[PDB]
RNA sequence: AGGUUGACCUCGGAUCAGGUAGGAGGACCCGCUGAACUUAAGCAUAUCAAUAAGCGGAGGAAAAGAAACCAACAGGGAUUGCCCUAGUAACGGCGAGUGAAGCGGCAACAGCUCAAAUUUGAAAGCUGGCUUCGGCCCGCGUUGUAAUUUGGAGAGGAUGCUUUGGGCGAGGCUCCUUCUGAGUUCCCUGGAACGGGACGCCACAGAGGGUGAGAGCCCCGUAUAGUUGGAAGCCAAGCCUGUGUAAAGCUCCUUCGACGAGUCGAGUAGUUUGGGAAUGCUGCUCAAAAUGGGAGGUAAAUUUCUUCUAAAGCUAAAUACCGGCCAGAGACCGAUAGCGCACAAGUAGAGUGAUCGAAAGAUGAAAAGCACUUUGAAAAGAGGGUUAAAUAGCACGUGAAAUUGUUGAAAGGGAAGCGCUUGUGACCAGACUUGCGCCCGGCGGAUCAUCCGGUGUUCUCACCGGUGCACUCCGCCGGGCUCAGGCCAG
RNA sequence: CGGGACCGAGGACCGCGCUCUGCAAGGAUGCUGGCGUAAUGGUCACCAGCGACCCGUCUUGAAACACGGACCAAGGAGUCAAGGUUUUGCGCGAGUGUUUGGGUGUAAAACCCGCACGCGUAAUGAAAGUGAACGUAGGUGAGAGCUUCGGCGCAUCAUCGAC
RNA sequence: CCCACCCAUACCCCGCCCUCAGGGUAGAAACGAUGCCCUGAGGAGUAGGCGGCCGUGGAGGUCAGUGACGAAGCCUAGGGCGUGAGCCCGGGUCGAACGGCCUCUAGUGCAGAUCUUGGUGGUAGUAGCAAAUACUUCAAUGAGAACUUGAAGGACCGAAGUGGGGAAAGGUUCCAUGUGAACAGCGGUUGGACAUGGGUUAGUCGAUCCUAAGCCAUAGGGAAGUUCCGUUUCAAAGGGGCAC
RNA sequence: AAACUUUCAACAACGGAUCUCUUGGUUCUGGCAUCGAUGAAGAACGCAGCGAAAUGCGAUAAGUAAUGUGAAUUGCAGAAUUCCGUGAAUCAUCGAAUCUUUGAACGCACAUUGCGCCCGCCGGUAUUCCGGCGGGCAUGCCUGUUCGAGCGUCAU
């Protein structure tokens, strides 16, 4: 299983520039942080659940918050990308739980936000006052607003009187019955339709 | 140990730069120390040598010979001192080349550009000593 | 270069009665014409199996084995015979491992090279420093043209705590030949066992010797290894009462008389 | 005057006014076009390879890009790249072989502009010319130039609150510029100390190079904070002022809510792909629709569901880089090596031409590159200087072998060379030269034994100071004796 | 009981013995002479006696044929990468692998960090799917080692069972 | 048929080397235990397999290593060690660096390839240096004269020339003066060689103008395109005169 | 016996190996984005007191200006530099210029230093002739200007 039948020597990529590229990336990050100070170096991201049945046990960071999440948090969609919040217009909220989690995330960020006035001599009422502008800040939203609990807890404890009775017949029999019903959903519907037609014909 | 990224410790590049330096660089390369009296007078250790300076040879076979500098052969990286000569076969006098780092300057050829050089070198020396002290 | 030996137009003259079938440079009017080309035996040809940059230059080592080797080198640095066997002059050192008070190094106390040199002489690393100073020699070979001009011995290694002792001692110790510095949380096996030989002479600060236990507690995934031998004194084991009381009587001596 | 006088439309001229393209470069990038050697036993599928060559077009990156996406989940959410997915799903004569994608972790993240609407109470828009810089004209344009809207919506209403314009600017950063520590101290070798020895000194500087031989301190530089002088930008703590004619955001709603056509799609042909049932592209023929259309990797009908919203367009970064410019490095090569080229090398030379294409580094620290005499027509030779050395003479550091000359020794009646063993001749390495121990005699000294104190140790052994007063210890010199000593032999 | 040749390994004692004040008994000592240097010994050149085909290479079973070699110096040919496999050393061990990346640095080094992922921890079937204890994880016969001397029995092999 | 004798690397005894095998060796006065001591057997070798050592360039460590009072290299009828590859020393030459030990690393070891590049022999002072009829005397120059010059002779080309001029091609070879080497397959004072200078003058001679066979723009049409056809075309392709 | 051939040695030759050296290659890393009708890359021809080449430059020709430095250049010759300075130098920097004939190459051509056309200026007796000098004249396409053509559509 050796794929060396093409002119492979023309397209060999070595990586001797790995430490140099790491140094260049760190220099670029330092320059971006110095240019963006006192703002954090990154944008606030929502918590999303990974697709497919393999990865839906785990949550991670998404692209941006939804318009519904911004509306429920009270943050206008034009103000949001100017105060460090990422916006994603494609994503929708199919269920209430993720919507509530991301709305609470936005409200925590809004409670921790310090908003400097556009003009120092003319502050507005949406702006943070000068007596509150001084506080210990964070510069990594991926760290301070990360995924705290990416998986469910793998172990809890309950009293022995709170042990559930379980599904009737057993979980194995419940799984077998669910698979059988899914396989026979159409045949039983056709049989019921034929029986109803026969009953209507010979009532 | 060198630190700055623009400094090269390459022997090949250093020798190339030294032996292909232009004339204004070779003037600085052909620097000579001052005597003890001139150092305590001017607070200056070294200066680029020039024609008309009086020097004393402290290295080589012509040690303890003194004389005025009559030529600064920058192409050969050498100076000529008066009466530090040899005879050819015919007996005619030919000057003997002395590298400027083998001599010590005993009397500077003084003009206002030279006083400006000495004054700014001295002022930099006292500024550096005061800042570090 | 991948094109070396192949920037030439050459073709074989075929089987004949006169010359070998190596390809020969075409054309005429010059010395190169009719000369052999492309062969590893040919002058101005291509070398056999030309060297490539995708050779394996780097070696991946298990981090646990790196930590094992570093711990072994640190343990070997506390054995005074191993320091002499590695060539350090430690006859005037008052104690091994040598721990200096952090008041003598912290802040700017040894930020000057004269102060650092005086401290080394006072604590007893002086003969090792002068050994390095007198050991300087010109290297034999082409390393002189390739930028490795001189060779000298290794001297003491100063280990300090950057949090408590600061970092001006690095500048203070920098200009002394053979003296190296290293933070206690970033110990280097290439310094702890120079040339693969155990027993580097180390001068510790008290802050570093305090912080070493926390340093080895903070290494996650690694524990200090258990030895396969509990008692290294083989003479004590062999000449103990427990072994000797159950042995068979000797069946001979170290020298055997010739019978016939 | 009407057989005239004009308005438009289309098409022309001008060395008209103002502009623009071409060629180079092409490492990397976007397309087009496109092999064969090879590998399959051979060989028209295949593989090499959607590669080389050929053609067109860009930039510092290019391209791609804000879903007619992935999915089938509790759903993710523009593009690019790395790791993984994965040598997996899949494709494949007579099998050699080929081969993705979604998810997941990371690097980097940034979003938007049109067409389809009547400004209709006012083309509100714009090129050019002349300007007194206030504007004024020639025009473009209603076959539509501004404002408004782009599906995330929006339009119309309702409703009550919020939003905005300028000008200084401390200070900081970027780039050139002035300046930076310490021995030429004494002795020896040497032509020359930069070598050896002694005594110092500097070090945020003991990188590198030069100087008549290995130099931290002779010289240039090296380290570090700063410190002179200058220019152009950028960031920025704050500070002065105008305020609502107008524009903008938020919340709710009966209603309305335009959304790209020879295009999508279908058939067929060629090509391509893992998608030879499920891929893309192009040509020809047919040719759409309005909850429509596309996709949902097995063909079709019926009924559902899920996802987006094509046929118009812009956009930094993470990514590439055998070209160019600047710089720093190496367990690389050391003049038959390393680029073909360390040199007046893509040169000299060759070919009609396309093109082909070398050889070739080193006197000495300093030319001090041999004055002068003499022999020769000269080249040169001999003396004699120069040099530390001419056993370095511009044939030049060192100067191997093949091969040659002279001198010395030897052998040789159709080969020499070689092995074992003597002999002769020539030339050599060792070994030996005396050691140790007793008995006398003569000297020169008390680090003889014991005891005392101090100290160290292995805790009973030693060291140091006092005591020896010479039948005791230690050296030296004369004799004598024993033993052991080199080579060959009986 | 004579005559001759070659050899002298070992290095306190220990042993077997005998003819037992000692010895010829588990390996040479004693006495004497010349010389003490090219005398012995060695190297080179040559003569003499005896011995002795020109080297690879190819072919087949082998020779012969054939092919290469005027001489000397310098280059001059089983290398590197990826992926397997067995064996050796090492770390950890039902886990293992820091190095895509991030942090950090005296800056291509060294040190540190963790999510995912790879391989392993479960197989079988075309697939849907199902998924490993009757028993001190079984019985019998061997089996190193241990044993309280009755037995317990590792690894491994053979055979019969169980899932 | 009988007696004696000769000698193989075979057999017997002894020494030494190596390999294999079997033993001994710690309340260590004890050891490169990877050592030492005792005993026995065995010894050919292609393809092939394995082990140990020697050597070369470079790297880390170390030897307080060697060195201008002479490193490296080279020569050596001079020696010592090793079974061996090799190692070490002496003498001579020479002039600036180099080596030992343990690890690391590789462009790491030559007699061959009708190799590669460079250099050098025997052949060998040999094969030749023999087409185009032919040379000789005196003087001068000069270190030196068959092949320089002048004169004196003798010959040849024999007008389809060994003559006098041109086209192509060359490019200074033309002329004067001077000249060591190299070249002129000998010789050279001579030279188309080498060195320094000088020399080519046009209204009338050619070019320049014209068209020939032919070639290339334009209009226009093909071609992905580099470009292909087209040269009178399916082009608004321009001259003159007059004017109260 | 010599000579000759061969062997061994010393010195001398031949040749350029070995050793040591390296202003050069080779590979890796880091930084930067900047050719041309305002005439590029490339080519030719010229330029120094004494140069053939390499280098630099363009008739302002081994260079001019400007800025900085501050006393050379050097093979020879000749001159320096008021050294207490508008200043040497084959110096460095570089913002102002010069930049022959060409070449995408542009009046038409070019195997020719060939042939033109337009507009100015100057000189030679010069309204006519001769000569010199300066500025222009390529193609495709865009925007605008101005002059036009056609029963193509109309109005009058």
């Amino acid at each position: 299983n050796n794929h060396f039948r093409k002119h492979w020597q023309r397209r060999v990529r070595c990586h001797f520039d790995q430490p140099g590229k790491k140094v260049t990336r760190r220099l670029a990050r330092r320059a971006k942080a110095a240019a963006l100070a006192p703002r954090p170096v990154d944008k606030l991201r929502p918590i999303v659940r990974c697709p497919t049945v393999k990865y839906n046990r785990r949550t991670r960071l998404g692209r941006g918050f939804t318009l519904e999440e911004l509306k429920a948090a009270g943050i206008p969609r034009l103000l949001a990308p100017t105060i460090g919040i990422a916006v994603d217009h494609r994503r929708k909220n199919l269920s209430e739980e993720s919507l509530a989690a991301n709305v609470q995330r936005l409200k925590d960020y809004k409670a921790r936000l310090i908003l400097f006035p556009r003009k120092s001599n003319k502050p507005k009422k949406a702006d943070t006052p000068k007596d509150q502008q001084t506080a210990e800040t964070t510069t990594s939203l991926r760290t301070s607003f990360g995924v705290e609990q990416p998986l469910a807890p793998g172990f809890t404890e309950i009293s022995k009187s709170e042990i559930p009775a379980g599904i009737e017949g057993g979980a194995y029999r419940a799984l077998r019955k669910a698979r059988s019903d899914a396989r026979l959903v159409g045949v039983r519907e056709k049989r019921a339709k034929e029986k109803a037609e026969a009953e209507a014909n010979k009532k | 140990m060198k630190v700055r990224p623009t400094v090269s410790s390459s022997r090949r590049k250093a020798r190339k730069a030294h032996f292909s330096a232009p004339s204004s660089v070779r003037r600085v390369i052909m620097s000579a120390p001052l005597s003890k009296e001139l150092r305590e007078k001017y607070n200056v250790r070294s200066i680029p040598i020039r024609k008309g300076d009086e020097v004393q040879i402290v290295r080589g076979a012509h040690k303890d010979k003194e004389g005025k500098v009559t030529s600064v052969y920058r192409l050969k990286y050498v100076i000529h001192v008066e009466r530090v000569t040899r005879e050819k076969a015919t007996g005619q006098t030919v000057p003997i080349g002395i590298h400027p780092s083998n001599v010590v300057i005993t009397k500077l050829h003084l003009d206002k550009d030279r006083e400006n050089i000495l004054a700014r070198i001295k002022a930099g020396r006292e500024q550096v000593a005061k800042a570090k002290g | 270069s991948e094109k070396a030996g192949h920037q030439t137009s050459a073709e074989s003259w075929g089987t004949g009665r006169a010359v070998a079938r190596i390809p020969r440079v075409s054309g005429g009017g010059t010395h190169r014409a009719g000369q052999g080309a492309f062969g590893n035996m040919c002058r101005s040809g291509r070398m056999f199996a030309p060297t490539k940059i995708w050779r394996k230059w780097h070696v991946k080592i298990n981090q646990g084995q790196k930590r094992f080797a570093t711990a072994s080198a640190l343990a070997a640095s506390a054995v005074a015979p191993l320091l002499m066997a590695r060539g350090h002059q430690v006859s005037t050192v008052p104690e091994v491992p040598l721990v200096v008070d952090s008041a003598a190094v912290a802040g700017d106390a040894v930020a000057k090279t004269a102060a650092a040199y005086k401290l080394l002489k006072a604590i007893g690393a002086g003969p090792d420093v002068e050994k390095v100073k007198k050991s300087k020699k010109l290297r034999a070979g082409k390393g002189k043209m390739r930028g490795r001009r001189h060779r000298q011995r290794r001297g003491p290694l100063i280990v300090y705590s950057p949090e408590h002792d600061g970092k001006e001692l690095v500048k203070g110790f920098r200009n002394i030949p053979g003296v190296e510095t290293c933070p206690v949380d970033a110990l280097n096996l290439l310094q702890l066992a120079p040339g693969g030989h155990l027993g580097r002479f180390i001068v510790w600060t008290s802050a570093a010797i305090k912080q070493l236990d926390a340093v080895y507690e903070s290494k996650k995934g690694f524990f200090l290894p258990a030895n396969i031998v509990s008692q290294a004194d083989l003479s004590r084991l062999i000449n103990s009462t427990e072994i000797q009381s159950v042995l068979r009587a000797p069946k001979g001596e170290a020298r055997t008389k010739r019978a016939c």
